[PDB]
């Protein structure tokens, strides 16, 4: 089975460097051209660079020229992307992919073009001038403004942390029904903010304790927040 | 670069449906069009190349057609594992992709339950005020959410997040946060979130007055 | 136009 296994991503400040690796198995690596491709939620999938089977030729997308180098070591079955002079907009998941004849295998001639077929699992590259910061945890407290019918909503706002991820549970994981933990948003400050809410019977507010348990491992921040009604 | 555009961006479907996704190019690309499938947290998977050739091992319910600037991908009978995002890619000149079409699970219209939360005293003491509006378990995904402060529409000072489609009831939820400085917050009275959705028989406004707490 | 072959063989 064709296998491409990536490594090397992480969180760095702009101007710094990272090197990505992609190790191949299950095919004759030295017979194939290889690519790097990157993906973001806003901009989608963007081709980055290509290298010939023996490294004898290569080329790049305009936005990385002068900063990124693609290389390979056919004795180690490894493809590399050297990423220097990183910018916030290089933030993405980076994939390696194997070049592929985009035509019937038995056809030979002028009407051939090449694309790529098997992709690696991806590695995340995050470039930001933000520095590690733990979250503030604020209550989203239930009231008449957060009741509809016989249901109340309550929650926690986990605000201004970096980098991802945070984990949130409710009542040490005993409360799961009705929980929605939302994907974090990235603020203009470069810090993340997340809300986690749960819907419960309004009759329970007087007697049931609700605690959100927040853990932000990069900052060693661990908080238990009891949320009471207003 | 050759610009690729897909339509629609989100497509709702039920198991057993015939589903077609279209992809247009800004100039002719001959037949050099490929299709990829991606599910959350996984790498794209190669489906079809030269517009209509299935990759070996892809199920035969997939097929593709087209030339020039207009291409389609069809799933003849949608299976449970076909809910995913599909990307077209031209490989006529370098490699550029469409923006993706997400195939989501179709279900009946469901109105959101709407909730608003005032800022906490803890946050206010730190100098800022975040107001949160929650839309819970609704469908379809498109909803109109507006923040109004003493009847002034707020634009540019809120952010929202939408969950993935729920595994149990196929709905969405949405969280929106409006943030002000404490100073601005204390200059106004009425904080309101107004939600319009086809499941609601009227727009729903949830609001509070500062100091009502 | 098409993209050129970057592999060791034309297959």
């Amino acid at each position: 089975q064709v296998q491409l296994v990536e490594s090397g991503g992480g969180v760095v400040q702009p101007g710094r460097s990272l090197r990505l690796s992609c190790e191949a198995s299950g095919f004759t690596f030295s017979n194939f051209g290889m690519h790097w491709v990157r993906q973001t939620p806003v901009k989608g999938l963007e081709w980055v660079a290509i290298i010939w089977f023996d490294g004898s030729y290569k080329y790049y997308t305009d936005s990385v020229k002068g900063r990124f180098t693609i290389s390979r070591d056919n004795s180690k079955n490894t493809l590399y992307l050297q990423m220097n002079s990183l910018r916030a907009e290089d933030t993405a998941v980076y994939y390696c992919a194997r070049a592929r004849k985009g035509q019937r295998s038995d056809y030979y001639g002028s009407e051939t073009s090449y694309t790529f077929d098997n992709w690696g699992q991806g590695t995340l590259v995050t470039v930001s001038s933000a520095s590690t910061k733990g979250p503030s945890v604020f209550p989203l407290a239930p009231s008449s403004k957060s009741t509809s019918g016989g249901t109340a909503a309550l929650g926690c706002l986990v605000k201004d942390y970096f980098p991802e991820p945070v984990t949130v549970s409710w009542n040490s994981g005993a409360l799961t029904s009705g929980v929605h933990t939302f994907p974090a948003v990235l603020q203009s400050s470069g810090l993340y903010s997340l809300s986690s809410v749960v819907t419960v019977p309004s009759s329970s507010l007087g007697t049931q304790t609700y605690i959100c348990n927040v853990n932000h491992k990069p900052s060693n921040t661990k908080v238990d927040k009891k949320v009471e009604p207003k | 670069d050759i610009q690729m555009t897909q339509s629609p961006s989100t497509l709702s479907a039920s198991v057993g449906d015939r589903v077609t996704i279209t992809c247009r190019a800004s100039q002719s690309i001959n037949g050099w069009l490929a299709w990829y499938q991606q599910k959350p947290g996984k790498a794209p998977k190669f489906l079809i190349y030269k517009a209509s050739i299935l990759e070996s091992g892809i199920p035969s319910r997939f097929s593709g057609s087209g030339s020039g600037t207009e291409f389609t991908l069809t799933i003849s009978s949608l299976q449970p594992d076909d809910f995913a995002t599909y990307y077209c890619q031209q490989y006529s000149s370098y490699w550029t992709f469409g923006q993706g079409t997400k195939v989501e699970i179709k279900r009946t219209v469901a109105a959101p339950s709407v909730f608003i939360f005032p800022p906490s005293d803890e946050q206010l003491k730190s100098g800022t005020a975040s107001v949160v509006c929650l839309l819970n378990n609704f469908y379809p995904r498109e909803a109109k959410v507006q923040w109004k402060v003493d009847n002034a529409l707020q634009s540019g000072n809120s952010q929202e997040s939408v969950t993935e489609q729920d595994s149990k009831d196929s709905t969405y939820s949405l969280s929106s946060t409006l943030t002000l400085s404490k100073a601005d917050y204390e200059k106004h009275k009425v904080y309101a979130c107004e939600v319009t959705h086809q499941g609601l028989s009227s727009p729903v406004t949830k609001s509070f007055n500062r100091g009502e707490c | 136009d098409g993209n050129p072959d970057p592999n060791a063989n034309p297959n």
